[PDB]
């Protein structure tokens, strides 16, 4: 289950390695888009929280 | 400047590779950043350069 926009999940990720891969190879979703950083290079770049 | 909207001026995106100093370059060949192979105009991970 998702809750809607009332009470958004702020789910918290630390402390571990992250694939970006698998979410950016995979056809099971409709829109990707940030502009931020480019996404091919989301895995190389570390990050705190 | 033109309220009309004067878009001819077009610009590169981004490319496979950087290019070497006072390389003009004129392809418009649809690029693919994703795993499955660019076919046709548009695509998956196709987009106009």
């Amino acid at each position: 289950r998702f809750a809607s926009v009332y009470a958004w999940n702020r789910k918290r990720i630390s402390n571990c390695v992250a694939d970006y891969s698998v979410l950016y190879n995979s056809a099971s979703f409709s829109t990707f888009k940030c502009y931020g950083v480019s996404p091919t290079k989301l895995n190389d770049l570390c990050f705190t929280n | 400047s033109k309220v009309g909207g004067n878009y001819n001026y077009r610009y590169r995106l981004f490319r496979k590779s950087n290019l070497k100093p006072f390389e003009r370059d004129i392809s418009t060949e649809i690029y693919q950043a994703g795993s499955k192979p660019c076919n046709g105009v548009e695509g998956f991970n196709c987009y106009f350069p």
